[PDB]
């Protein structure tokens, strides 16, 4: 309990387990978001670009 | 109305209605196995009335445990 | 781990672990041989299992058994710190508990859902060895009492209490106004405070000569929690594991 | 999601009605004593 | 008991990762006027 | 207190027999 | 002496159809005056 | 337009608002089962296992729950006594929250498929109408319930990978929940072997997947298509509820006269337990051969179980009770607290008197002593001018054996009586008759509610095939003739 | 089309009975936890030790109460301020004990409550309205964490905090007054000038708009029937009722621009409970009320009790009896 | 413990009146569906 | 036995509250 803590993981497998959740996650909004690195819309809270 | 995915696969176990087979079909094999069914009904009957006494069948009792 | 190791140990790498309530183990099988006059400095009774006095039937006869139960308190079981002056009547050890931390309140859980609070104490503990040298083998025994689970100062939801508190129900004052009046009340508002009878029987194991420590194995048997004569207490059978330090 | 072409209405007459209130005013009478037993 | 923190842990990066890549996605955009 | 019951059944028995005579369905050809 | 769960059983039994008969009654009446036009809707 | 009876006919042509009915219905079943069950466990007592059983105490959910293999509780208690260590989610309140949750999906459920009724899968291609291909449904549904009973037999009976059953001893007092072998045998149609409830499941199972698949290849034949009205859902109705009042006059006559699957232990001693002395002669041998191995009269009773004596009470009888003597029996002569002992009667001369027991039948019966070749010796007069055979005219003396009594023995006169009046009723025992204001009357078992409610019902449901099947056959004439 | 851009659209979409959002994807889950619990909770909950002295008290229906006198009963003083989830308990059992439920509870609902202000917002952005009833809802959020969160906080233990019950609401209230004095704090005057204003402009403000309204309806008939959802129109005339008020009260006293009386009305009781939940908050630190104790003395030196003293009498009164048990030293600190 | 008549009047005083209501409703629906000409009368 | 009518009362008015949110008169303009 009050033993402070990284977080709080305490097994490896906690960590290795809350892991694939986000990267999950990352995959499926990589999914939409990929191979972008221009498209400077300028202007105050556009991104009308996709 | 209203074509859903499931419904597009479970048409064609509907698909088919009405359809029927001409000239008494198989009806003499539901009698044969209904009178054989009888047979089967009377004879449980009989054992658990113990009015049909067989050998290693002994209504009562026992010691599953 | 043994003291040698905890001492080690600074506090902020202890607190939280819950290795506090842990009662250090001793090594290397030794014999003692205490000088008359010596004493227990320290002494940690730490209760590994718990178990209530109940009935239940096996194949279809009921006898007295104890049933085990899980302790609700968190880690507030164990004693530590009892010290006791050890003496030789006629060449047998006695330890004589003295003074030091040995009451702990503890509430355990039967099955069923019941709930059986009771004093873990060893109060005027009087062991009587099976001879002298604490050595491997040795056997202590003996009895103690156990005070009541509340003192006098404690007060129902009611507000009646033994020092303290009202003498009657104030809630229901038809009970009064009628010759006869609270009687049927008067077990509970009449608050008694007994004192009950522990046996322990302690073995010793493997016993260190070098830091004079002990250890070994005890079972003890303590009458559980009466409230205020209200309810008859239970029976509470216990047994774990226990060291000492001895001073000569 | 349509309107149902299979809904139709209700109907109870007044001596129905009677008939009812009699039956069940009737069926209390007879069970509440054994009821309370 | 560790199994229910696992569980537990899961469902929660579960929800919340949910939740930071959602509003990640381009919300301002998503609005009336385009 | 189960006479109460037994009375209050007894007098709605009588009061639906009355409401049945007196507010009947007329009958017309 | 007697038990006190008739009481429920009995005064329950006793109303809820009595109401549901008379609820019955009530809507038939509501529609036929409704089908047939005058001051009532 | 619709009479009040004849409201429910809407749903007759409409696919979709059916199955939102029946899983209406469904759902209803399947909440009260949860709130059953958690109502039982709120009024359950699992302190005392053997004078104080479930069957004691009116639970009527409870034995079906632990027939099938549920034994632990979430508060640490087991039905077979022991204690449990961390229950898993097959507990009893796991199954009633199981069964609540369930009833809330098939509600759910219900109201979607009554607000989309229009599904174009209820529709005829080639006429463009809702219909259903009924011999077709049938084979796929008897295909399906072939399929699980089979499962059920070989899986979660046999224990090949279920907890298995309740399988208790010929007397009821060592059972408990074990895989059982099939028995492919004529035995296996004893009713009293457990076996034979895992082969018939396997042996049904191999077989009603053979008649699905029958069903779902083969079509109907002209004949029978037109003389069944196979086209008419009504027909499937009248035959259901056939099937459905055959099968429940069959478990009430398997739970009145008992079998494997209504074991003592969990719905009580069954009526033709006590007429023909099932328990006493078993009693009576069990201290017979304590007798002859050799030792005490007074030892070779005191190793009775209790719970045996306990069996041999005229109180658990199931025929004993009223009709609206309502509650469990420990309202009708409280919770069992021990036995007393078997009491001994003898006379002047040495002899051993035995009190004729009273037969169900009958509520009042008289004291009577009897020898052991069946001549009156003594007995209580209920005019006591010129009565000769009275108790204390033939000096009778009582001497309790293995009990809370035993080795205690009594010559006064009335106290002779008192305890020929206890005995003259089964075996002696102490009752707590304040715990729940216990009057002075008998009451029933679950097995005679169980057997009362369903003989009724299928009473009922014969007259609703008759009319029913009656209805489909007549229905072009059902408007006027 | 990708999966996630299919998906985030059904969670954003303003065509669902119900609007989920990405707040939602909090505010369902955590909601719905905490009311199951709560629920079970309120049915079958153990006894609980609440002050650490081994003394539990019932709060469920189960165990002899009603619905006045069941609560959830907060967590013990013996875990004070620390983390008690489920699994760091060693039983199901000892977790009851000591009274984990409430934590559990409160702390979903805490996270409900923010995620319900978010979804509020959010939905005003997808409808393309002024976005701040969020801000509005703020104030009762805020007191419930003053109460829930802070307060526990600041006196270092869960046990202080509010039980989720009625009684237990009253025993809270009163405990509050005994060990701060909260009627003699002006942010509790404040909130009670707040609510009482609340409800006043809420009954003035109908009255005045019911009583103005254009005769549309027959007498055998709602009035409320002669308002058509999707009117272009005003049903009521701001004429009279400013005529009406003008002249009860004062002529320059009186609200015009309507805007303007619907912005007073909206500011009135959420400024009056955001200075209560600050109250709250700021006594959690043990900064209470004025204390007037003793402030009147005459030439001799003799004190004259004000009415102030007769308050710090009925404090004395709650203070030495609440909690009988738990004190063992003069001073409650 | 409680009084055994509060059974009575806490479950009558929930019943009837919401059978009234809800018997209000349904003559309501019932006028309402009779006015409009339809498959119902 | 009245946490019996407890919990029902409880039930019946989270009942009721369901049956106003997704049975609701739908409002048209
Ligand atoms: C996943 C599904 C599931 C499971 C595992 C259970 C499990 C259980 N239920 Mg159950 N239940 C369910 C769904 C389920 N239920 C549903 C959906 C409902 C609503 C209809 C119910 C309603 C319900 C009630 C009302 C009760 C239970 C009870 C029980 C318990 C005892 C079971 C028992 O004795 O059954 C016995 C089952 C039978 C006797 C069925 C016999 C089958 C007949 C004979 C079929 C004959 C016709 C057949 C078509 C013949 C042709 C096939 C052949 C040719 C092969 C057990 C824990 C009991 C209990 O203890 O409550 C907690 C109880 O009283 N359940
Ligand atoms: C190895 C194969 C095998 C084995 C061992 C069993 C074993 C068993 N089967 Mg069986 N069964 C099998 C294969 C097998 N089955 C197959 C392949 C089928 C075809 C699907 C069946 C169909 C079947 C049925 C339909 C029944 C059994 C029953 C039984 C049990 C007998 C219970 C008893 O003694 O009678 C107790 C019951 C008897 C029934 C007698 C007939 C009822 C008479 C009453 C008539 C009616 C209700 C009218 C009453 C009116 C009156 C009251 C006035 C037993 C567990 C019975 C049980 O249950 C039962 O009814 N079996
Ligand atoms: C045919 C069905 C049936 C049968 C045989 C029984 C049988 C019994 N019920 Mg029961 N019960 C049933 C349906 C049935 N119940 C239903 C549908 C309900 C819901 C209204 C109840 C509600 C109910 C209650 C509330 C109680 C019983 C009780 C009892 C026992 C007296 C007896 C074992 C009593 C008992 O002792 O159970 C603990 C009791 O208090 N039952
Ligand atoms: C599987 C069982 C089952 C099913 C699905 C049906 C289905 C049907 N029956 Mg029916 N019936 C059954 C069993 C069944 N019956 C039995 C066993 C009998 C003999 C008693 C009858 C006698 C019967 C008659 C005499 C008539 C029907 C009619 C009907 C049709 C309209 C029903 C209606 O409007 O009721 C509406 C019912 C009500 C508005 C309220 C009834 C309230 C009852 C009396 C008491 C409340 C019950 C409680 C809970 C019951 C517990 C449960 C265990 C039974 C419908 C197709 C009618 C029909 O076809 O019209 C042409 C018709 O005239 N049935
Ligand atoms: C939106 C979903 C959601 C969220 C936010 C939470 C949040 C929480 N749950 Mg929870 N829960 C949920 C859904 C959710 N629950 C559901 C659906 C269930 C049913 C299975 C449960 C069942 C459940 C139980 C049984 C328990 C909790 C508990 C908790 C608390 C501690 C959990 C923890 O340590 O996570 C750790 C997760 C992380 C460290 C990852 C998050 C990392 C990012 C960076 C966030 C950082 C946050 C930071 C403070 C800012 C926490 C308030 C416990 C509790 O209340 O104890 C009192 C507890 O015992 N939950
Ligand atoms: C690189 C920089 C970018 C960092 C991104 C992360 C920002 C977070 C930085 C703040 C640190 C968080 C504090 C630590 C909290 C923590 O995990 O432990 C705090 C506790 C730790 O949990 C307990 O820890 C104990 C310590 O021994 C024990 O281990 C217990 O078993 C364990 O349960 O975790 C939680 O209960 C909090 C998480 C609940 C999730 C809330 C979601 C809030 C919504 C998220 C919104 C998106 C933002
Ligand atoms: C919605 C309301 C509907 C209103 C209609 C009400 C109908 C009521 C009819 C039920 C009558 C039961 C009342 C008995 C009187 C009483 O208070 O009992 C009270 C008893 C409960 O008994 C009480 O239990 C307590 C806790 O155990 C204590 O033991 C009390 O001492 C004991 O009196 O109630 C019943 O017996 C249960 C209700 C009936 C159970 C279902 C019927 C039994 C199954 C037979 C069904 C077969 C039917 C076949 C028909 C063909
Ligand atoms: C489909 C197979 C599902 C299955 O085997 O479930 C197997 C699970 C196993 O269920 C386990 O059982 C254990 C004691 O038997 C404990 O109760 C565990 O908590 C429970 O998970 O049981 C069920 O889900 C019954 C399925 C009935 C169909
Ligand atoms: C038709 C049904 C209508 C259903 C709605 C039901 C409404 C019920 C509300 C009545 C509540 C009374 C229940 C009390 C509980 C109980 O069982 O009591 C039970 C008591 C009777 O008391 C019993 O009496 C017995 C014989 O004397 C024995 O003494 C019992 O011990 C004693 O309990 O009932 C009442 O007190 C009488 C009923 C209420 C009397 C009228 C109200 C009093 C007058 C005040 C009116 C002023 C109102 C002003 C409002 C503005
Ligand atoms: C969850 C449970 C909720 C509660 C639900 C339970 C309440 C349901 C109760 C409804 C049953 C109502 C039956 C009445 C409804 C009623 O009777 O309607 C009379 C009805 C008139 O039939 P018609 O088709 O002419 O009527 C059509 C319409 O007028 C009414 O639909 O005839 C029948 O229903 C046939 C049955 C005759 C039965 C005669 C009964 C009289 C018996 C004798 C009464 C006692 C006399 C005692 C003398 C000693
Ligand atoms: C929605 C939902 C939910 C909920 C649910 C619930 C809560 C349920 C409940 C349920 C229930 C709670 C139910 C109940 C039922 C009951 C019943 C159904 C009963 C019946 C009875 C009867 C019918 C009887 C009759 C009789 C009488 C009365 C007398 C005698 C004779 C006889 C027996 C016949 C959940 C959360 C899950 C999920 C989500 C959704
Ligand atoms: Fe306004």
């Amino acid at each position: 309990a009050r033993f402070a803590n990284g977080k709080p993981q305490s097994i490896e497998a906690k960590y290795i387990m809350r892991s694939p959740a986000e990267w999950d996650r990352f995959m499926r909004f990589m999914d939409r978001y990929a191979e972008a690195n221009g498209l400077g819309f300028s202007s105050x809270x556009x991104x009308x670009x996709x | 109305a209203l074509r859903t995915r499931l419904g597009e696969i479970l048409r064609p176990l509907n698909a088919e209605y009405g359809k029927v087979a001409p000239g008494w079909g198989t009806t003499p094999i539901m009698g044969i196995v209904m009178l054989a069914f009888l047979i089967f009904l009377v004879i449980i009957l009989q054992i658990y009335n113990s009015s049909l006494i067989i050998e290693n069948v002994d209504v009562d009792w026992a010691n599953g445990i | 781990l043994t003291k040698s190791q905890i001492n080690e140990l600074s506090y902020l790498q202890v607190k939280g672990t819950g290795l506090a309530n842990r009662c250090a183990e001793v090594v290397g099988e030794d014999s003692i041989k205490p000088k008359p006059g010596a004493k227990l400095v320290d002494m940690c009774i730490e209760p590994k299992a718990w178990a209530v006095e109940e009935e239940v039937g096996k194949a279809g006869k009921t006898e007295k058994k104890f049933v085990n139960s899980k302790v609700m308190t968190r880690q507030t079981y164990t004693l530590d710190a009892i010290e006791g002056p050890i003496t030789v009547d006629g060449g047998k050890i006695t330890f004589s508990e003295k003074e030091g931390i040995d009451y702990a309140a503890t509430t355990v859980q039967l099955p069923g859902g019941e709930r059986v609070p009771f004093l873990f104490t060893v109060k005027d503990l009087v062991a009587k060895g099976n001879g002298d040298t604490f050595k491997p083998g040795f056997q202590m025994g003996g009895d103690f009492n156990t005070p009541s689970y509340r003192t006098g100062l404690f007060l129902d939801p009611k507000g009646r209490g033994g020092t303290t508190g009202y003498d009657m129900a104030v809630a229901l004052p038809a009970l009064q106004l009628g010759e006869e009046g609270d009687a049927e009340l008067f077990g509970e508002n009449n608050k008694v405070f007994d004192i009950t009878q522990g046996r322990i029987e302690m073995e010793v194991n493997k016993v260190n000569a070098e830091d004079s420590e002990i250890g070994g194995v005890f079972v003890a048997t303590q009458l559980s929690d009466t409230d205020m004569g209200s309810k008859t207490p239970k029976k509470v059978l216990t047994k774990g594991i226990f060291y000492a330090k001895v001073e000569q | 999601t349509g309107p149902n072409p299979n809904k139709q209405a209700v109907e109870l007459n007044r001596t129905s009605l009677y008939w009812g209130l009699l039956l069940i005013f009737v069926l209390a009478v007879l069970f509440s004593s054994y009821f309370f037993n | 008991m560790l199994t229910l923190k696992i569980l537990v842990y899961t469902t929660v990066i579960f929800f919340v990762s949910l939740f930071i890549f959602g509003f990640l996605s381009s919300d301002p955009s998503r609005n009336p006027n385009r | 207190m189960e006479a109460l019951v037994y009375t209050f059944l007894l007098i709605g028995t009588l009061m639906v027999i009355f409401f049945a005579v007196f507010f009947r369905e007329t009958p017309r050809i | 002496e007697v038990q006190f769960g008739a009481y429920l059983a009995v005064l329950l039994g006793t109303f809820l159809p009595a109401l549901f008969l008379v609820n019955l009654f009530i809507q038939t009446e509501a529609r036929k005056a409704g089908k047939a036009g005058g001051q009532d809707s | 337009a619709l009479p009040w009876y004849r409201v429910h006919t809407v749903v007759l042509n409409d696919p979709g608002r059916l199955i939102a009915v029946h899983l209406m219905h469904t759902a209803l079943v399947a909440g009260w089962a949860g709130s059953m069950a958690l109502y039982e466990l709120a009024v359950f007592d699992p302190s005392d296992p053997v004078l104080n059983p479930m069957w004691r105490q009116g639970m009527f959910v409870m034995p079906f729950m632990t027939r099938l293999g549920i034994t632990d509780s979430w508060g640490g208690w087991s039905i077979t006594g022991e204690s449990v260590s961390n229950p898993g989610i097959w507990s009893f309140e796991g199954v009633a929250l199981s069964h609540i949750i369930l009833s809330g999906m098939c509600f759910l459920a219900a109201i979607w498929h009554w607000v989309y009724w229009d599904l174009e899968l209820f529709r005829d291609p080639r006429t463009g109408e809702p219909a259903l291909d009924l011999p077709k449904i049938f084979g796929i549904h008897l295909f399906l319930s072939g399929l699980l009973c089979f499962g059920f037999g070989a899986f979660h009976v046999t224990g090949l990978f279920g907890p298995g059953i309740w399988v208790s001893d010929a007397y009821g007092i060592t059972g408990k929940v074990q895989p059982v072998a099939p028995a492919w045998g004529a035995d296996g149609f004893n009713p009293f072997n457990p076996g034979g409830i895992a082969a018939h499941h396997i042996a049904a199972g191999i077989f009603g997947i053979f008649a699905g698949i029958f069903h779902l290849t083969v079509r109907p034949p002209q004949r029978l298509y037109r003389a069944l009205r196979m086209g008419n859902i009504e027909t499937v109705l009248s035959s259901s509820i056939s099937a459905v009042f055959f099968a429940a006059f069959v478990t009430s006559g398997t739970m009145w006269y008992g079998a494997a699957a209504t074991p003592i232990e969990l719905f009580g001693p069954t009526r033709y337990q006590w007429d023909s002395g099932y328990f006493q002669q078993e009693i009576e041998r069990q201290v017979e051969t304590s007798v002859s191995e050799g030792l005490s009269e007074s030892q070779a009773w005191s190793r009775i179980p209790d719970k045996l004596a306990f069996y041999d009470y005229i109180g658990n009888n199931p025929a004993k009770g009223g009709l609206f003597r309502a509650g469990p029996m420990n309202k009708g002569d409280g919770i069992a607290e021990a036995w007393l002992g078997h009491p001994i009667f003898r006379d002047k001369e040495g002899r051993e008197l035995t009190v004729r027991r009273m037969p169900a039948f009958f509520e009042t019966f008289p004291v009577i002593l009897v020898d052991k070749d069946g001549i009156i010796r003594a007995d209580i007069p209920f005019r006591r001018a010129e009565s000769k055979y009275s108790i204390e005219q033939v000096g009778v003396t009582v001497d309790f054996y293995g009990g809370k009594l035993n080795g205690q023995t009594f010559k006064d006169a009335p106290t002779v009586k008192k305890f020929a009046r206890k005995a003259q009723l089964g075996e002696v025992f102490e009752f707590d008759r304040t715990s729940l204001e216990s009057d002075g009357v008998f009451r029933s078992s679950p097995r005679g509610w169980y057997t009362y409610g369903h003989a009724n019902f299928a009473l009922l449901f014969f007259f609703g095939h008759l009319w029913h099947g009656g209805r489909t056959i007549f229905r072009d004439v059902f408007t006027g003739i | 089309v990708s999966l996630w851009e299919r998906f985030c659209a059904w969670i954003t979409s303003t065509e669902n009975r119900l609007y989920i959002g990405w707040f939602g994807c909090l505010m369902f889950p955590t909601l719905l936890t905490a009311t199951s619990c709560f629920i079970i909770a309120f049915i079958a909950a153990p006894p609980v030790d609440i002050d650490g002295i081994r003394e539990p008290v019932s709060g469920s229906l189960l165990y002899g109460n009603n619905i006045i006198s069941g609560a959830v009963v907060p967590s013990s003083n013996a875990i004070g301020m620390h983390f008690y989830p489920i699994w760091e308990a060693a039983s199901v059992d000892e977790w009851l004990y000591n009274g984990g439920p409430y934590q559990l509870i409160v702390l979903h609902f805490l996270l409900g409550v923010s995620a319900y202000m978010g979804r509020e917002w959010e939905l005003s952005y997808r409808l393309g309205m002024r976005p701040w009833i969020f801000v509005a809802f703020s104030a009762p959020v805020a007191a419930a964490s003053a109460v829930f969160l802070v307060y526990p906080i600041g006196q270092g233990s869960f046990s202080d905090g509010m039980p989720l019950g009625i009684s237990g609401t009253f025993n809270f209230m009163l405990v509050f007054q005994a060990e701060h004095n909260i009627l003699m704090h002006p942010f509790h005057m404040a909130g009670v000038a707040g609510v009482f204003g609340g409800s006043l402009f809420s009954a003035m403000h109908g009255s005045l708009v019911t009583s103005s309204l254009i005769r549309e309806t027959t007498e055998n008939e709602s009035t409320n029937y002669g308002y058509k959802f999707g009117q272009e129109e005003e049903t009521y005339n701001i004429v009279a009722a400013h005529g009406y008020f003008g002249r009860l009260i004062f002529q320059y006293a009186s609200f015009n621009n309507s805007r303007a009386l619907h912005f007073f009305l909206a500011l009135w009781p959420v400024v009056g409970i955001w200075i209560t939940a600050m109250g709250i908050s700021t006594m959690a630190f043990n900064l209470n009320g004025f204390n007037f104790n003793q402030s009147v003395v005459d030439s001799q030196g003799r004190v004259i009790n004000t009415w102030a003293d007769i308050l710090n009498r009925a404090n004395l009164g709650i203070e030495v009896m609440h909690e009988r048990n738990a004190h063992n030293f003069p001073l409650d600190l």
